[PDB]
């Protein structure tokens, strides 16, 4: 990857839907007056939302609603992560690779991927629908080699059945983001029970 | 080891090694050393008028020495003295020449001698 | 030579690779040492007589 | 210590797990007393803590109770906030959002009765929006509460309430420190401030903030609700209280499990539930802290409880409050590789110690696993992590080293016997 | 679960019911 | 540092802080300063007044025999005010040591 | 009446209630040697070149910017600050391409009047360095980014003095260049006036690009007019 632009869309065109100009309200609502000037996070990642990636047509459009030059914009979506600044797929999936995931062999979850759905690791499917990434520090490394697909997250997974999670959704079936084998809630399991109770009669401090 | 009449190699084929770094300039005791760069046409930079003067020149070994990519070389020939005074004062261009006059001599000391400095 | 190469150049393997052996031998052929102020005498028998330097 | 344990009944710090999730009158636990509480002079809370004096869970020393009742004593021209991350840097780590996935309903609480003691103005939580459906949630249960009239702006009973407001990272370690996260809560890039402009509470959004943690303002309600005389349990003179571990990389169940401090290892590990792995003979080369801390060997750490003070004893303690092991096939040199690549990609970039620095290590990390030129130059290396401490300015250089510094520790053949592996190849 | 729509998340009781806000200024 | 440093000596440097200690005790009409360079040799600034004088004290006696005139010079200094400077240097060829002598001048 | 005393050295002066230590110790005569400090500008702390070494604390703290309280002993030289100004003046010549013979400011550059008289000796590395790629901005500002030590003493300069905010910060870890986004040149006056700025020869000027090194000129002050504040 590299970070300069070779002038793809600088007239893209873009703009907003008008359903969207009365939630900005509310954003700015949030913070003082004055130093507003940034709520640039969410909102130039709303506006990837409602495209699906963001071209250089879109960062120079936030500027012009929050008066910032926008170099005060390219700036911060070169920064952080989860912003796509090239095209993407229909579905972009994570496969966490990390000392506690590699422990209980990511990889598993990994490779056997390329002998199913056939491409290479970061590349788009040939199509759209499909690419390929790796990341380090989300969520829960309590699980197994966890993954992730675009907003939901599948834990305790296995080779076995994530054949299906990838080939249901190929035909357009969504499997339950959640640790669909085990414990539902990762639980211990060893002490699980308690017996939850109010709190042993309050009034305890009142002094 | 050997120390006389000067050179200016070239690689296999030939850039004309000397980068204009202006050093074996800036060590000489005796200031013969004279050179004037600019930039070449394609943007590499090479000299333009480069002048040994051979009557100021005190024989140092402090010109063999400074040049880091390896250019200049004094030769192992004492062919000398001619007639005029004119004359020994060097251009660039009597250089390159006297130093592809016998380019097997001087390769093949070098690869004596580099290895104990 | 001497070792710690402030005061000496260093080889044409060395300056010609690493980085720190241009900046101590590119600087070590403009101006020279630095050697700290103060006076000396010294001799030596040469072999007519003996030499100074003050 | 007493007994050497924690353990663990149902009398804990947290309620409920798989009871209720949505909204209502806390059918028992919570949002029991609070107009009694803050209708009494706020030092009453300060101080009150101390009773426990919780170290604090950011992964550090310095216990929470100090620093509220430390600067912000007085108040003069600006407001102030709250931040509390909600956020994971730590690899393993997970016991975050364990707390916010299933009960919601308590924090929303922490601050209000915790913002009090702080006499700040708003709240802001922070959480990386990489989780993106749990994270979701939160705002319904805060509408599902504060639309009921529990917060705000008098709710309840005083004149004093206000409301939390979400947002969210991205690409973010920011949680990484204060003294970033209140710079990218701005939406500049990031870059983590100089540690003492005027320290986090003096510079911060406009005006003085104080950034706290996930169950340092969780369980301070329900440890000003009862306290005591309970509120120090169990652990020494030193470090006191109840925290959560979460194990991970080998057990029978990996799952998290409330644990009181001074608990040994040998029996923790094997309990909750098994050992599942070799519980000896399976060598049981372990990491302390998630990151931050590295390996011990078979030695007494089996025996070495998880007291704080206890773990500085060996040589690394760990703040961090995670566990990961290993037992045989997963070679140790080859599994911290990808603990250091990890860090090469987290990082500023500001501090020439820091960037440029670090690669130099992973850069000849993949010289050792692969096994490669020759030796004496783990002599080096490790002087390299010895010159990387007082010389960046947040704390993921000084949590840059440990892993690498503690490797060269504990194990010396390892490295030894694999440059020969190579040796006698290349032969 | 819904991977657009932070609208009304965002917009419909938030919009409302984040009061005033004052917010002061900063000009600046 | 001892491998490529210069090893020093104490012994040397001890007494010729002694021996001229006392050579500012005994003509005190004439000397104005004195001094050891680190690597043990004296500087003994003098007045212009005593030269002839001095070294005739320096010429004999049996405590400092300083026999042996090796070299005179000079160093021209501007922005001293009185520019020029002269420098003696004596060998005593009994006890092995040298003293130096510092006098300065003008022109006229 | 409102002033400290600290010992610079093992010797007293006198300093107002909020200079920093490199204020302070400048009264005395010495340079804490810089590379991000500089007068005219604001100040940030990330060259970390200047660590000086306070007396009975472990913890090694930074002259640029911190305050001095009753007094210190400021310790600048010892066998503690040597300890460092020798071990990040190591990295900073990690990645630095083997120019100077070529680099137009070979006879003044600041990696090269520190790394002889302050720091380090040879270098043990021995394989690495990335080279990025360079632009361009207009028909002065020559850049070759290759070399870039970031102090960041160009950008800081921009959003202050000459208002043009432009040039930015691209990037994280090992990777960030400087120059800018997109393909926007950045044309001003006093904007010709930053090849003063940077310490080492990233931006170097285009008209007198190749001429002459800086060890034969002579210098003879002068005036300018063409107009009014001369
Ligand atoms: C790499 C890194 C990651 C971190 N991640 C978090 C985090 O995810 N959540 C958090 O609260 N603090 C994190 N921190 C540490 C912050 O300093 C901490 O949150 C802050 O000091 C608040 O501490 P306190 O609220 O317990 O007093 C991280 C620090 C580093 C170096
Ligand atoms: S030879 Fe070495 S010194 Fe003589 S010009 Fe070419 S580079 Fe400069
Ligand atoms: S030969 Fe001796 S004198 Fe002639 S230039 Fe080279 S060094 Fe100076
Ligand atoms: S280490 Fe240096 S660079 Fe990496 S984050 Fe902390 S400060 Fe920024
Ligand atoms: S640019 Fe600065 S550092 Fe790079 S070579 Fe020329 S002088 Fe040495
Ligand atoms: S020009 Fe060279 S030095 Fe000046 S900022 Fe850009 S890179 Fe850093
Ligand atoms: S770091 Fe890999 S899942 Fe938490
Ligand atoms: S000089 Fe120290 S911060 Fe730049």
């Amino acid at each position: 990857v590299h970070r300069d632009t070779p002038e793809n869309n600088p007239e893209t065109p873009f703009d907003f839907t008008p359903e969207n100009y009365k939630r900005i309200e509310a954003i700015v609502k949030n913070y003082p007056e004055g130093h507003k000037a940034a709520a640039v996070l969410p909102v130039l990642d709303l506006a990837q939302r409602q495209n699906g990636w963001l071209p250089i047509s879109a960062m120079n459009k936030v500027a012009e609603i929050l008066q910032v030059p926008p170099m005060r914009v390219y700036e911060v979506a070169t920064f952080y992560t989860m912003y796509n600044r090239k095209p993407v797929g229909k579905y972009h999936i994570q496969v966490c690779t990390t000392t506690p995931c590699m422990l209980r062999n990511s990889d598993s979850i990994l490779e056997a991927i390329q002998k199913k759905l056939g491409i290479k690791v970061g590349e788009t499917t040939p199509d759209k629908l499909f690419t390929l990434i790796e990341v380090e520090c989300l969520g829960a490394c309590v699980n197994a080699p966890m993954v992730q697909i675009n907003d939901n997250y599948y834990e305790d997974l296995t080779p076995k059945d994530i054949e299906e999670i990838i080939d249901e959704l190929k035909a357009g079936k969504i499997p339950k983001p959640g640790p669909r084998s085990g414990r539902f809630s990762c639980e211990p399991a060893g002490g699980l029970t308690s017996l939850t109770e109010p709190p042993k009669g309050p009034g305890f401090g009142v002094q | 080891r050997f120390r006389g009449e000067h050179a200016l190699r070239r690689y296999p084929s030939g850039e004309e090694r000397c980068i204009a770094c202006k050093l074996c300039e800036a060590v000489c005791p005796a200031q013969a050393i004279t050179i004037e760069a600019e930039p070449r046409a394609d943007g590499s930079r090479r000299t333009t008028r480069y002048d040994i003067d051979m009557t100021k020149c005190i024989y140092c070994g402090f010109c063999q020495e400074a040049c880091p990519v390896d250019a200049i070389v004094e030769g192992p020939n004492f062919e000398f003295s001619t007639e005029t005074h004119e004359e020994l004062l060097y251009n660039k261009e009597k250089l390159l020449n006297n130093g592809d006059k016998w380019e097997a001599e001087i390769a093949a000391n070098i690869q004596a001698d580099y290895l104990y400095r | 030579k001497v070792d710690d190469a402030k005061v000496s150049p260093p080889k044409r393997a060395e300056m010609k690779t690493s980085m720190e052996s241009l900046i101590h031998h590119f600087k070590l052929y403009t101006e020279g040492y630095q050697v700290p102020p103060g006076a000396t005498y010294t001799a030596i028998e040469a072999p007519k007589g003996e030499f100074g330097v003050y | 210590f007493g007994s050497l344990k924690d353990e663990d009944r149902i009398f804990t710090n947290l309620y409920g797990r798989h009871d209720w999730r949505l909204k209502g009158a806390q059918s028992r636990g919570d949002w029991y007393k609070t107009k009694e509480i803050l209708l009494k002079g706020p030092d009453w809370i300060l101080g009150e803590v101390k009773t426990s004096g919780l170290r604090g869970r950011g992964g550090a020393g310095f216990p929470t109770g100090l620093k509220w009742s430390f600067m912000n004593k007085p108040s003069d021209g600006r407001p102030k906030y709250l931040v509390v991350n909600a956020d994971e840097g730590e690899p393993g780590t997970c016991k975050d959002r364990e707390i916010i996935r299933h009960d919601p309903h308590k924090l929303v609480e922490g601050c209000l009765v915790g913002g009090r003691a702080m006499g700040a103005r708003a709240a802001y939580i922070y959480i990386r929006g990489e989780f993106y459906n749990e994270a979701s949630n939160l705002q319904v249960a805060i509408r599902e509460a504060y639309e009921a009239g529990l917060i705000g702006k008098n709710a309840c009973g005083s004149g004093y309430d206000f409301d939390v407001f979400v947002v969210r990272g991205a690409g973010a370690y920011i949680c990484g420190e204060e003294t970033a996260l209140i710079e990218s809560i701005e939406g500049k890039q990031g870059k983590p401030r100089l540690k003492p402009p005027f320290p986090a509470d003096v510079g911060v959004f406009g005006c003085p903030t104080t950034v706290a943690n996930v169950e340092t303002v969780a369980v301070s309600p329900t440890i000003c609700r009862r306290g005591g005389a309970w509120f120090a349990s169990f652990g020494r003179e030193r470090n006191s209280g109840t925290k959560l571990f979460n194990i991970s990389g080998h057990v029978n169940n990996p799952c998290t499990v409330e644990e009181e401090m001074s608990v040994p290892l040998k029996e923790l590990i094997e309990k909750h539930a098994g050992g599942v792995t070799g519980g000896w003979d399976n060598l049981l080369a372990v990491i302390p802290g998630g990151s931050s801390t590295p390996l011990i060997p078979k030695s007494v750490c089996e025996t070495v409880l998880m007291d704080f003070d206890a773990l500085i004893q060996a040589q690394t303690g760990l703040g961090t409050a995670a566990v990961i092991v290993m037992d045989r096939s997963t070679d140790i040199v080859k599994a911290i590789a990808r603990l250091i690549e990890f860090y090469k990609h987290e990082s500023c970039g500001q501090c020439t110690p820091c960037r440029e620095g670090v690669d130099w290590m992973n850069k000849v990390m993949a010289r050792f696993v692969r096994g490669d030129a020759r030796p004496a130059e783990i002599d080096s290396l490790w002087e390299i992590s010895k010159q990387i401490e007082g010389h960046t300015i947040c704390a993921l250089g000084d949590g840059a080293a440990w892993p690498v510094q503690g490797l060269i520790r504990h194990f010396r053949p390892e490295l030894e016997e694999r440059m020969q592996q190579f040796a006698q190849q290349h032969q | 679960y819904s991977t657009y729509t932070f609208l009304d998340l965002n917009l419909d009781l938030s919009k409302f019911r984040m009061p005033q806000p004052s917010s002061g200024r900063e000009s600046p | 540092t001892r491998p490529t440093v210069r090893p020093r000596n104490d012994v040397a440097h001890k007494q010729l802080s002694a021996f001229g200690e006392y050579v500012a005790e005994i003509l005190p009409k004439y000397v104005q300063q004195v001094q050891v360079s680190c690597f043990n040799e004296l500087e003994i600034c003098i007045h212009p007044d005593g030269v002839i004088p001095v070294l005739t004290f320096l010429r004999d006696h049996s405590n400092a025999q300083f026999k042996s005139l090796a070299d005179l010079t000079a160093v021209d200094i501007p922005t001293r005010q009185n520019r020029f400077e002269i420098v003696y240097n004596l060998l005593s060829l009994r006890f092995n040591s040298r003293i130096r002598v510092k006098t300065y001048t003008d022109e006229l | 009446s409102n002033l400290i005393e600290v010992f610079v050295d093992g010797q007293s002066v006198m300093v107002e209630p909020g200079t920093t230590v490199l204020q302070a110790c400048e009264k005395v005569g010495m340079q804490i040697p810089r590379f991000c400090y500089h007068e005219r500008l604001s100040v940030a702390g990330n060259c970390r070149m200047c660590l000086v070494e306070i007396e009975k604390a472990p913890k090694v703290v930074a002259a640029c910017a911190m305050p001095v309280m009753k007094g210190w002993n400021i310790l600048t030289n010892s066998e503690k600050t040597k300890k460092a100004r020798e071990g990040v003046m190591e990295f900073l010549l990690a990645n630095h391409p083997l120019d100077c013979p070529i680099c137009d400011q070979g006879g003044e550059c600041d990696l090269q009047d520190q790394s002889m008289m302050f720091g380090s000796d040879r270098s043990r590395f021995l394989e690495g360095k990335r080279a990025v790629e360079d632009k361009n901005i207009g028909p002065l500002v020559k850049t070759i980014m290759t070399r870039c030590i970031q102090c960041t003493r160009c950008i800081r300069f921009a959003s202050e003095i000459a208002g043009v905010d432009d040039l930015g910060t691209t990037g994280r870890g090992n990777d960030m260049q400087v120059g800018t986004y997109i393909e926007k040149m950045f044309m001003s006056e006093l904007s010709g006036n930053i090849i003063d700025i940077c310490p080492v020869g990233a931006l170097t000027s285009k008209p007198y690009a190749f001429t002459a090194r800086p060890w034969e000129t002579r210098k003879t002050e002068s005036i300018d007019v063409m107009d009014a504040v001369g």
